C-alpha cells in the first residue's frame, strides 16, 4: 500500500526531481536502468520484468528542460508517457500558465495521474514541486492544484514550493506571480512548505564549507528534506508519522498550513571529524536562525508546533531529554495555547551520500517542520514589494491581455493581506 | 394549456388538428366564431419562409447573434397552448439537431422551448461561443411555470438568448459583466409581469459538435431562490460561471 | 490488362508525343531499338497498357501519329526513336492545313480520317480489355483542332463506352503565334464537350511562366515544355502500370472528378519542380510537396485558381509515401483555403499513390484540378472571337470551304453556355 | 402524399390563428 | 469440424488478407510454402501431401492488387483456382460493382465458395473483408452477400468493413457508396463490425509510438482483432465464445448488429518494459475514447452489451474482479434494460509477433466488442454528408447511367435514417 506520487512543474520542479530521484535510487539500491541487482512501493511501481518505474509526473511547458533528463543519464528509468511537454515556455506569465497555454496541457497531465492513481491501493498523497517564480511553477500549478481538489477531495497534497528571495532575485515579475498563486495554495493545498532560495546559499556558505554553489549543490539539500519527511513510509523505528497522523500535528487552523523545513546536520566532509555529531548538537542546530531554509528569523516570531523528524542511530531516551532543554530552558518562545510541545519521528534508516561529493555521511538527521509565525515576515517583504509595483500599474498589460481580469490583483492582494492578519492573529493568548 | 406530444407537424393529420379548434371554445373568447374566418377562409395572409442568414466570414460573434435573433423574432412565436413537435429533455443530440433540420423547412409557430434548441442549432458555426441552458421555475398564485433560456458566453462577457410571451425575457446583448447580474435582468423581468422565482436550473455547457449522440445536461446545478442566501447567488453562481470553464 | 491507344494528332501533339514516349521507354527501360534492358521485373509484368509485342523481345508502342502537315513525321522518324514506332502507323497527308479549321475538318480531314480508323480498329483488335483513347493535340491550330475533333466524333461513334483523354494545348492571349487562333479554338470546343469525357486543358503561357520563375531555366527551347507536359501525361496513368498502395485508373478519375457530364476541363499540375542545379540538391525537401502542387505558379493552364473555387481535385502521388502524411497534409490543405472549395462537395481531394517514382527522383505527385476558374480561359477566347466576328474578318477562309456562316454563331453559344454552366456553381451552393 | 397544398393552407391557418392568440395572451394581464 | 472461411472483396480486402494470413501462418507454425515443419482446421483445409491450403477466396475486379500476392511471397500458399480476378476496376462506383461488372464475376466467386463449403463438416460462418469506399468493396459485396444469404440462410456471416472517416477521405464519391451499402448490410449481414481508418492514426501515433504509419501498419492491427475474435475456435481456456454463441450474446435486436472493435494493449517495444501490463490496466485502457477503433466517443453514448475476449496468461479471478470496477464505480453508463454485464472470453494462447517490427510481445490481450449506441454518431456524418451532396444531384449520372435507378438514393437514405432513429430509440427506459 502507502504509495505516494510526486508531480513536478517548472524550471525548478524538474531540476529538483532530476536530483531528488537521483537520491531515492541510492536509498533503495535501484540502478539507473531501474533494475535492482523489500518495500520501495511508496516511490516505485515495479514491473514483472525486474524493472522499477518511479511514480512521478515530470511536466513542463518548455521542452528544453525535460530533454536534459530525457537524453542524458536516467533516460531509461522514467516512462515516456509521463514526461509531459508543451511547446511554449509560458514565460513568467501567470495568465499564460493559468489561462492560455496551461489550459491546453492540463488534460494530459491530469490524464497521466489517473493512469498512476489507479495503480495505488493505499494513496498517501501528492508531492508537488514548483517555484513561485513565475511561469508554469505558479501559473500551471494553480491550474493543477485547483484541478486535483475536484477529482481527489479527501487526499493530502504536500507542496515543496520555492519562495522568491527578498534580495536575491531572478525574475522581474517575481512579486507578481507569487501573490497570484497564494490564492490557490491557501485553499487547495495542504502543508505547503515554502523553502527559500537565498537561505540555502547561507547554508552552503558557512554550515557547508563550499564556495560558489551551483543549482546541483542546492537541489541536493532540498532532496534530503523530502527524503526524511517520507522516511516514515518506507522504514522502521518508533515512527507513526505517516502524512495524515503527522499533518494534524502541524495545523491548528485550516489557514496556517505554512511550515518551514530545516535540515541538520549539513556538516561538510573536512569538518565531519572535528565534531561529535550527537543528538544534543543535532537538535540545537535546528533552531539557529543561520540554519533555517527560509530567510526569516524564528527568534522574532513564536513557534506554534514543531515536528522533529529524526532518522538514524538514535534512541528515544536522550531524544526526550534533549528536547526538554529546548522546550523549557531556552528563549525560543512557544505560543501559549499548546503546551504539548511537538511530534517526534524517530526512524532507523541513516541518510545516504549522493556521490557528487557534497556532504559526508552521518548517523543522525532532522527535518523539523515548524509552524512558526515567522512566515508573516516572509510576506510583508512581498506585500510591500508587490504593492510598490502595482501602484504604478507596471507589467499589468502582459496579464490583462492574456486572459486574466485586471481585478484579480486587487483580489489576491486583498486575500493575502487578510491571511497575514490572520497569521498574526494567533500570536497572543492573554491580555 | 396542455401541450401535445403529436407527430407529423407538416403535413398535419386529422386528429390533432381538429382539437385545435375545440380547445379555443374554452380559453379564446369566440371559439367557433373565428372558425369561419380562419378555417372558413380560403384567403389567408401568406407569411413566407424566412431563411437562416448565412453569415460572411467578415461578420464577428455579436453581429451574428442579433442576426440569429433576427430570424427567431420573425418566426411567429406560438400562443395556442399546443406543441407541434417531438422535443424532449432526455433526447439524443442528433435526434434533436436533425429535428432542428426540420425547423428551417417546416417553420411552424413555435414555443419557448424549441427556441432554445434553434438557438443552439443556429450557433454551431461559432466555435468561440460557449452556450448553456438555464430554466426558471416561476411562481404564480399557487402554480409553477417554466421558462428556459440559452445563456451564451463570448470574449468573457455573458448574455442570454431565448423567446417568451414578452420582450423582457428575450435576447440579451452580450456585454454583461458577470453571470449573477445577467440572471437579475430576468429576475427584474419577473417583477414586471408579477412573477415570483423558485428555482434556477444551471446546466453543463453544450458541446460544440453537432454530429454527436449525447443528452443535453440541463441540471448540473440547482439554485433555490427563496431558500438560499443572496450572497450565495452571487458567489456559487460566479464559481459555476468559472466551473463551465473548468470542464471546457 | 487495361489498354490505351494513344493518338498523336496535330504537330504540337506530335512534338509533345516524341517526348512522351521518351519518358515511358525510360520508365519501362525500353531501348530505342525497342528491346527491354530494364533491371526490376515489376516494371515488365505490365507493359501492355502502352505497348505490344513483336516476334522477339522487342516491343512496339501502341501509337497512331496523325498530321496533315508532313515532314514533322520525318523529325520523329529520324529522331532518337525513329526505329521504335510501327512504320505502318505513320499516317500523314500531303498538303498540311494552314491554320484553317474548315479545311482540316470538312474538306481536307475527311479524305484522311478513314485511313486512321482502319488502324485504330486494327489496334482495338489486339487489345484484350480496352480502357480508353488518349489523344494529344494543339487547340487553335489547323490540324490538331480540325482533324482532331473529326477523329474524336468518329471514334466516340464506334466506342461509346471507352474513356477519352484530350491534352489540348489551348491558346493564350499573351503568347499567340497565330492570327486565327481565336477562331480555331472556339470551333473545337463545341465538338470537344459532347464527345470526350475528360480533357486536360494545358496552356503554353504557364509553361513559359514555369521555366522562368519556378524551374528558372534560361531559354525554354521547346524541349522542355514538350517534356513538362509529358511528365504529367505519364503521371495520370502511373497507377495502371505499377502496383500501388492505393491506385487509381482512368475510370476512377472520371468517376471522381466530374459532377455533371459537361464539366470535364481539368487544369493539370506537376510537382516537384526544382531549379536546374540548386533546389534539387540544396533547398527543396520532398515530403509534403503539396504546397508546391497547389500554388498558382505551378499550374499548366494559365488561370488563377484563387479567382474561382475548385470543384474536385485529384492528386496522384508516385513516391514511396506514408499514407498518414499524405492524408493529414491533405486535410490541412482543405482547411487552410476553406473558401476555395465548393461547399456541396465535402472532402473532395482524391488521393492515389504508387510505388515507383520517375527515374531521377524519390517522390513525385501530379495534380488534376477540376476548377471553375477555367471559365477565365474561355472568357478570353469568347472575348477575342466576338471582336473579330463583328467585322467578320478572316471568314472567307472558312466559308470558302464547306462551312456555313451560322456555324460560328452556333459554336459561340455552345461555348457561352459552358461558361454559363461553369459560373453556375462558382456563386451557388 | 402531395405537398405545397396542405402544408401551406393549414400553415397560414395557424398564422391567422395566432394573430388573435398573441393579442389574447397580452390582454389578460393589463390591469 | 468448426471450419470458418473468409472471403475478401476489394483493394482493402486483399491488402488486409495479405497481412491477415501473414499472421495465421505465425499462429500455427505454417511456412510460406504451406508446409508445417494439432488443430489448425478452422482456417486450413490441409491436403495429404503435407501442404495447407488456406480457406480463403480473394476477390477483386482489378488485377493489379492480387498480382502482388500472386507473385511476391505467399505465392505458393494460396490455391490458384481461388484468387478470382476481373479486368475492369469499376472503382468508386456502387452500380458498376452491383449491376454492370460485378454481375459477371459473381458466378465464379459463388461457385468457388461451394467448392469450399463442401469440405466443412461444421461450418461456423463467413468472414468478409471490404471497405465502404466504393468500387467492389461496396458494390460487389452488396451483390455477394445478397447472393450468399439466399443459398445459406441459417449461417452466420461476420463483416469487417472499413467505415469511411469523417475528415480523412480518399474517394470523392465515398459518401455515395456507403448509403447504398447499409441497405444490404442491415438485412443480410450479422455483427457487421465497422472499424475506421482515421482512428487508427490516432492509435498508431500515441498508443503505438511510430510516425507516419503506412497501410501495412493498420492492416496488421486489423489482423490481430480477427485473430482474437476467432481465438476461441482453435485454442483452450474457459472460452465458450464460438461465433454462434457470442452472436446472440451481443445483439439485442435484429437491427443493432453494429459493434466496434477495440484492441489492447498496443504498446510499442520502447515502453513495453516501463509498464506492468496486468489485467486491471488492460481492461481500463480498453475503454478510452482515445483507444477505440472508430471515430466516435463512447462516453457520449451508452453501452448495451460489451464482449471482452481475453487471451494469454489471465485467470478468471481478477478478470471478474477488475470488471466490477468498470461495471459499477465508473461513469461509462450502461443501458438500463440489461444489467447482466458482458461476456468474458478467456482464452489460453498468448498473442504472437508479426516479424515486421510493429508492437512487441505481451502476455495478455482483449478484443472488446461493445454494441454501443455511439455508432449513431458515426452514421450522423454520412446521413448529412451524403445528403449535402445529393441535394445538388452531384455525381448521380455516373450511377443512373450504369443500371442504378435514380430513386435508390431516396430509398437508401430513407432506410438509413430510420435505422439511426431505431438506434437512438433503444437508449432510454424511464419517462
Ligand atoms: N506545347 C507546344 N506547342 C507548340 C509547340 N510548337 C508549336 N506549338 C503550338 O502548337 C501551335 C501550332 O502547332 P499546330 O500543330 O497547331 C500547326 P498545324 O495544326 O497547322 O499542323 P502543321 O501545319 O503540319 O504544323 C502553336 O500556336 C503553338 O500554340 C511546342 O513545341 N510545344
Ligand atoms: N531552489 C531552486 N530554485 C530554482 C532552481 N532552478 C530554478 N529555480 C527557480 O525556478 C524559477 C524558474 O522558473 P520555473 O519555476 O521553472 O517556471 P517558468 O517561469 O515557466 O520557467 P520555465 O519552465 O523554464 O519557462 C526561478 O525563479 C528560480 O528561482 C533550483 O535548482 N533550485
Ligand atoms: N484501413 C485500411 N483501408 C484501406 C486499405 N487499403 C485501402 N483502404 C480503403 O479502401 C478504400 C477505397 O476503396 P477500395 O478498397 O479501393 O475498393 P475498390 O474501388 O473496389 O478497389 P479497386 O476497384 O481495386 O480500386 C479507401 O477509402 C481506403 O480507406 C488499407 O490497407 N487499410
Amino acid at each position: 500500500m502507502r504509495e505516494c506520487i510526486s508531480i513536478h512543474v517548472g524550471q525548478a520542479g524538474v531540476q529538483i526531481g532530476n536530483a531528488c530521484w537521483e537520491l531515492y535510487c541510492l536509498e533503495h539500491g535501484i540502478q539507473p536502468d531501474g533494475q535492482m541487482p523489500d518495500s520501495f512501493n511508496t516511490f516505485f511501481s515495479e514491473t514483472g520484468a525486474g524493472k522499477h518505474v518511479p511514480r512521478a509526473v515530470f511536466v513542463d511547458l518548455e521542452p528544453t528542460v525535460i530533454d536534459e533528463v530525457r537524453t542524458g543519464t536516467y533516460r531509461q528509468l522514467f516512462h515516456p508517457e509521463q514526461l509531459i511537454t508543451g511547446k511554449e515556455d509560458a514565460a513568467n506569465n501567470y495568465a499564460r500558465g493559468h489561462y492560455t497555454i496551461g489550459k491546453e496541457i492540463i488534460d494530459l497531465v491530469l490524464d497521466r495521474i489517473r493512469k498512476l492513481a489507479d495503480q495505488c491501493t493505499g494513496l498517501q498523497g501528492f508531492l508537488v514541486f514548483h517555484s513561485f517564480g513565475g511561469g508554469t511553477g505558479s501559473g500551471f500549478t494553480s491550474l493543477l492544484m485547483e484541478r486535483l481538489s475536484v477529482d481527489y477531495g479527501k487526499k493530502s497534497k504536500l507542496e515543496f514550493s520555492i519562495y522568491p528571495a527578498p534580495q536575491v532575485s531572478t525574475a522581474v515579475v517575481e512579486p507578481y506571480n507569487s501573490i497570484l498563486t497564494t490564492h490557490t495554495t491557501l485553499e487547495h493545498s495542504d502543508c505547503a512548505f515554502m523553502v527559500d532560495n537565498e537561505a540555502i546559499y547561507d547554508i552552503c556558505r558557512r554550515n557547508l564549507d563550499i564556495e560558489r554553489p551551483t543549482y546541483t549543490n542546492l537541489n541536493r539539500l532540498i532532496g534530503q528534506i523530502v527524503s526524511s519527511i517520507t522516511a516514515s513510509l518506507r522504514f522502521d523505528g518508533a515512527l507513526n508519522v505517516d502524512l495524515t497522523e503527522f499533518q494534524t500535528n502541524l495545523v491548528p487552523y485550516p489557514r496556517i498550513h505554512f511550515p518551514l523545513a530545516t535540515y541538520a546536520p549539513v556538516i561538510s566532509a573536512e569538518k565531519a571529524y572535528h565534531e561529535q555529531l550527537s543528538v544534543a548538537e543535532i537538535t540545537n542546530a535546528c533552531f539557529e536562525p543561520a540554519n533555517q531554509m527560509v530567510k526569516c528569523d524564528p527568534r522574532h516570531g513564536k513557534y506554534m508546533a514543531c515536528c522533529l523528524l529524526y532518522r538514524g542511530d538514535v534512541v528515544p531516551k536522550d531524544v526526550n531529554a534533549a528536547i526538554a532543554t529546548i522546550k523549557t530552558k531556552r528563549t525560543i518562545q512557544f505560543v501559549d495555547w499548546c503546551p504539548t510541545g511537538f511530534k517526534v519521528g524517530i526512524n532507523y534508516q541513516p541518510p545516504t551520500v549522493v556521490p557528487g561529493g557534497d556532504l559526508a555521511k552521518v548517523q543522525r538527521a532532522v527535518c523539523m517542520l515548524s509552524n512558526t509565525t515567522a512566515i508573516a515576515e516572509a510576506w510583508a517583504r512581498l506585500d510591500h514589494k508587490f504593492d510598490l509595483m502595482y501602484a504604478k500599474r507596471a507589467f499589468v498589460h502582459w496579464y490583462v491581455g492574456e486572459g486574466m481580469e485586471e481585478g484579480e490583483f486587487s483580489e489576491a492582494r486583498e486575500d493575502m493581506a487578510a491571511l497575514e492578519k490572520d497569521y498574526e492573529e494567533v500570536g497572543v493568548d492573554s491580555v | 394549456v396542455p401541450f401535445f406530444v403529436n407527430r407529423g407537424g407538416l403535413p398535419v393529420d386529422e386528429a390533432t388538428w381538429e382539437r385545435m379548434w375545440k380547445h379555443v371554445a374554452k380559453i379564446h373568447p369566440d371559439g367557433e366564431k373565428v372558425a369561419q374566418r380562419i378555417r372558413g377562409a380560403t384567403d389567408l395572409p401568406k407569411i413566407p419562409i424566412p431563411s437562416v442568414p448565412t453569415f460572411q466570414p467578415s461578420t464577428p460573434v455579436p453581429e451574428r447573434l442579433e442576426a440569429v435573433q433576427r430570424y427567431i423574432r420573425e418566426l411567429q412565436y406560438n400562443h395556442t397552448g399546443t406543441q407541434f413537435f417531438e422535443i424532449k429533455k432526455s433526447r439524443p443530440l442528433t435526434g434533436l439537431m436533425d429535428l432542428a433540420k426540420e425547423m428551417t423547412k417546416e417553420a411552424l409557430p413555435i414555443k419557448c422551448l424549441e427556441a432554445v434548441i434553434l438557438g443552439i442549432y443556429l450557433t454551431n458555426s461559432m466555435p468561440t461561443l460557449e452556450r448553456f441552458p438555464i430554466s426558471f421555475k416561476t411562481y404564480f398564485s399557487g402554480n409553477y411555470f417554466r421558462h428556459i433560456v440559452l445563456g451564451v458566453n463570448f470574449a468573457g462577457r455573458y448574455g442570454a438568448l431565448g423567446m417568451s410571451r414578452r420582450e423582457d425575457l428575450m435576447y440579451k446583448p452580450p456585454a454583461f459583466r458577470t453571470l449573477s447580474e445577467l440572471v437579475l435582468d430576468f429576475e427584474a423581468a419577473y417583477g414586471r409581469c408579477w412573477h415570483v422565482l423558485k428555482k434556477v436550473k444551471l446546466g453543463q455547457s453544450v458541446s460544440h459538435d453537432p454530429h454527436s449522440v449525447e443528452q443535453i445536461e440541463w441540471k448540473h446545478s440547482v439554485l433555490d431562490v427563496e431558500r438560499l442566501g443572496r450572497d450565495d447567488f452571487r458567489k456559487e453562481l460566479e464559481r459555476h460561471a468559472r466551473d463551465m470553464r473548468l470542464k471546457i | 490488362m487495361r489498354e490505351i491507344v494513344h493518338i498523336q494528332a496535330g504537330q504540337c501533339g506530335n512534338q509533345i508525343g516524341a517526348k512522351f514516349w521518351e519518358v515511358i521507354s525510360d520508365e519501362h527501360g525500353i531501348d530505342p531499338s525497342g528491346n527491354y534492358v530494364g533491371d526490376s521485373d515489376l516494371q515488365l509484368e505490365r507493359i501492355s497498357v502502352y505497348y505490344n509485342e513483336a516476334s522477339s523481345h522487342k516491343y512496339v508502342p501502341r501509337a497512331i501519329l496523325v498530321d496533315l502537315e508532313p515532314g514533322t513525321m520525318d523529325s520523329v522518324r529520324s529522331g532518337a526513336f525513329g526505329h521504335l514506332f510501327r512504320p505502318d502507323n505513320f499516317i500523314f497527308g500531303q498538303s498540311g492545313a494552314g491554320n484553317n479549321w474548315a479545311k482540316g475538318h470538312y474538306t481536307e480531314g475527311a479524305e484522311l480520317v478513314d485511313s486512321v480508323l482502319d488502324v485504330v480498329r486494327k489496334e482495338c483488335e489486339n487489345c484484350d480489355c480496352l480502357q480508353g483513347f488518349q489523344l494529344t493535340h494543339s487547340l487553335g491550330g489547323g490540324t490538331g483542332s480540325g482533324m482532331g475533333t473529326l477523329l474524336i466524333s468518329k471514334v466516340r461513334e464506334e466506342y461509346p463506352d471507352r474513356i477519352m483523354n484530350t491534352f489540348s494545348v489551348v491558346p493564350s492571349p499573351k503568347v499567340s503565334d497565330t492570327v486565327v487562333e481565336p477562331y480555331n479554338a472556339t470551333l473545337s470546343i463545341h465538338q470537344l464537350v459532347e464527345n470526350t469525357d475528360e480533357t486536360y486543358c494545358i496552356d503554353n503561357e504557364a509553361l513559359y511562366d514555369i521555366c522562368f520563375r519556378t524551374l528558372k531555366l534560361a531559354t525554354p527551347t521547346y524541349g522542355d515544355l514538350n517534356h513538362l507536359v509529358s511528365a504529367t501525361m505519364s503521371g495520370v496513368t502511373t497507377s495502371l502500370r505499377f502496383p500501388g498502395q492505393l491506385n487509381a485508373d482512368l475510370r476512377k478519375l472520371a468517376v471522381n472528378m466530374v459532377p455533371f457530364p459537361r464539366l470535364h476541363f481539368f487544369m493539370p499540375g506537376f510537382a516537384p519542380l526544382t531549379a536546374r542545379g540548386s533546389q534539387q540538391y540544396r533547398a527543396l525537401t520532398v515530403p509534403e510537396l503539396t504546397q508546391q502542387m497547389f500554388d498558382a505558379k505551378n499550374m499548366m493552364a494559365a488561370c488563377d485558381p484563387r479567382h474561382g473555387r475548385y470543384l474536385t481535385v485529384a492528386t496522384v502521388f508516385r513516391g514511396r509515401m506514408s499514407m498518414k502524411e499524405v492524408d493529414e497534409q491533405m486535410l490541412a490543405i482543405q482547411s487552410k483555403n476553406s473558401s476555395y472549395f465548393v461547399e456541396w462537395i465535402p472532402n473532395n481531394v482524391k488521393v492515389a499513390v504508387c510505388d515507383i517514382p520517375p527515374r531521377g527522383l524519390k517522390m513525385s505527385s501530379t495534380f488534376i484540378g477540376n476548377s471553375t476558374a477555367i471559365q477565365e480561359l474561355f472568357k478570353r477566347i469568347s472575348e477575342q472571337f466576338t471582336a473579330m466576328f463583328r467585322r467578320k474578318a478572316f471568314l472567307h477562309w472558312y466559308t470558302g470551304e464547306g462551312m456555313d456562316e451560322m456555324e460560328f454563331t452556333e459554336a459561340e453559344s455552345n461555348m457561352n453556355d459552358l461558361v454559363s454552366e461553369y459560373q453556375q456553381y462558382q456563386d451557388a451552393t | 402524399s402531395a405537398q405545397q397544398e396542405l402544408k401551406q393552407r393549414q400553415r397560414a391557418e395557424i398564422y391567422a390563428l395566432n394573430r388573435v392568440m398573441t393579442e389574447l395572451e397580452q390582454q389578460q394581464f393589463d390591469e
